[PDB]
């Protein structure tokens, strides 16, 4: 294989360059399930493989790193994904998480509500989203670009992701947004990553690596999602938990990446090159301050 | 004043044969760690499982105030090592046992300080 010993599979570049039409997603191993190590939750395995993959990219990893995790809760009321992120991230990393539904978490701070209500004074070095509405999986209806939390995420990236920062946003066959794909063209590099433990699902993490704040490439998100589905439809991925058994190199290396505050007029080509290499973060280094808008209503 | 005694309730419930709190978040790790009880990253040794701390805290999981004037949680945001023999009930374990303030190991499950 080779592939089975990886944490998962990233979309091959040649698929990204196609001009496919959107088809239904029919996965060969649709019903298979990976055999997880004893007592390990699917979400722990999935986030572990995601982070193992992110370790191979040029992530900026500054001191006083700031990470926000959307969709972090679970029907069990805990946050397995946040627990993996906090294990992965350097000690002292500030980690905020959030979900529509209540849950208890190891994050430094948690906000409960619709993500559209969330505001932050500060910019972020990494944004993780597992938000998902299972009502989108409706094979009887056309598969159009979805708005809702994807609209929020696109604006949140453009307003609050530090230059040099990165994102991993969960999508599926039916949970996707064309503007989010278009925004992948504003990073030095991007992919769609499928975990090997969840390879029987149309889920992937859309990863934008090193944000540039402007388009490097003009991407048609409708076509690109069609390209992603075509890749999945024609490339069965063998379910695998092999990578979970080797955790010796798991922690993200604290690279001490430089943080500078700069005005837009100062972002020259040399800065852009540094940003594209994982060697610079541009943002204020002020305090992390968050809030959630609360709708007030009467019943009397 | 009246205050619910959540710890006694879980302990009595267990003795009565109630099923231990589940969905404690177990971590993947090398199992070559220090073996200390409560750490900033997973530190299970070969005889332990490491869990996300919040999910093993009775007060966190049951949405009740922490038994601390400050309301500060000992486990949230950290990782708790549970002997593999007791990992069916991480919440019961953390509740019924105590960490040595000198070596950081669980009293009776790693603490060798009275030797
Ligand atoms: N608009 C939102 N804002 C914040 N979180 C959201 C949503 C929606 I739609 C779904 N979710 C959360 O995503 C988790 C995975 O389904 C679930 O835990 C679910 O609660
Ligand atoms: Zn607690
Ligand atoms: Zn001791």
């Amino acid at each position: 294989s080779s592939q089975a010993w990886q944490p998962g599979v990233a979309m091959p570049n040649l698929y990204k360059m196609q001009r496919m039409l959107l088809e239904k997603c029919d996965l060969q191993n649709y019903g298979d399930s990976a055999t997880l190590p004893k007592g390990i939750m699917m979400n722990v395995a999935k986030y572990t493989q995601l982070c193992q993959y992110l370790n191979t990219l040029t992530l900026a990893v500054p001191y006083n790193m700031r990470v926000i995790h959307f969709g972090a809760g679970s029907d069990k009321g805990v946050a397995p994904g946040t627990a993996v992120l906090r294990q992965w991230l350097p000690t002292g990393t500030l980690l905020v998480d959030s979900d529509l539904n209540d849950f208890v978490s190891d994050a430094d701070s948690t906000l409960i509500g619709d993500c559209a209500t969330v505001h932050t004074a500060n910019k972020w070095d990494l944004i993780i989203s597992d938000m998902y509405d299972p009502k989108t999986k409706n094979v009887t209806k056309e598969n159009d670009s979805k708005e809702g939390f994807f609209t929020y995420i696109c604006g949140f990236i453009q307003q609050k992701l530090a230059l040099g920062g990165s994102v991993a946003i969960k999508i599926t066959e039916h949970s996707w947004n064309a503007d989010l794909y278009k925004l992948m063209g504003h990073f030095a590099w991007w992919t769609a990553f499928v975990t090997n433990v969840n390879a029987s699902s149309s889920e992937a993490f859309l990863i934008g690596c090193n944000y540039l704040g402007k388009p490097r490439e003009q991407i048609d998100g409708y076509v690109m999602h069609a390209n992603y589905i075509f890749w999945r439809n024609t490339n069965p991925i063998q379910l695998s938990s092999y990578s979970l058994f080797d955790m010796s190199k798991f922690p993200l290396k604290l690279r001490g990446t430089a943080v500078m505050s700069l005005k837009e007029g100062q972002i020259n080509d040399m800065i852009l090159s540094l940003l594209s290499k994982g060697r610079l973060i541009i943002r204020e280094n002020n305090r992390v301050v968050i809030s959630s808008d609360v709708l007030v209503n009467n019943e009397n | 004043a009246f205050a619910v005694d959540a710890a006694k309730a879980y302990k009595d419930y267990l003795a009565s044969g109630g099923q231990p709190i589940t969905n404690c978040v177990k971590m993947l790790c090398t199992h070559t760690g220090t073996g200390q009880a409560i750490t900033v990253t997973p530190e299970a040794n070969m005889d332990q499982e490491s869990f996300g701390g919040a999910s093993c805290c009775l007060y966190c999981r049951c949405h009740i105030d922490h038994p601390n004037p400050k309301g500060f949680c000992d486990l949230k945001g950290k990782y708790v090592q549970i002997p593999t023999t007791c990992a069916n009930d991480p919440v019961g374990f953390t509740l019924k046992n105590t960490v040595c303030t000198v070596c950081g190991m669980w009293k009776g499950y790693g603490c060798s300080c009275d030797q």
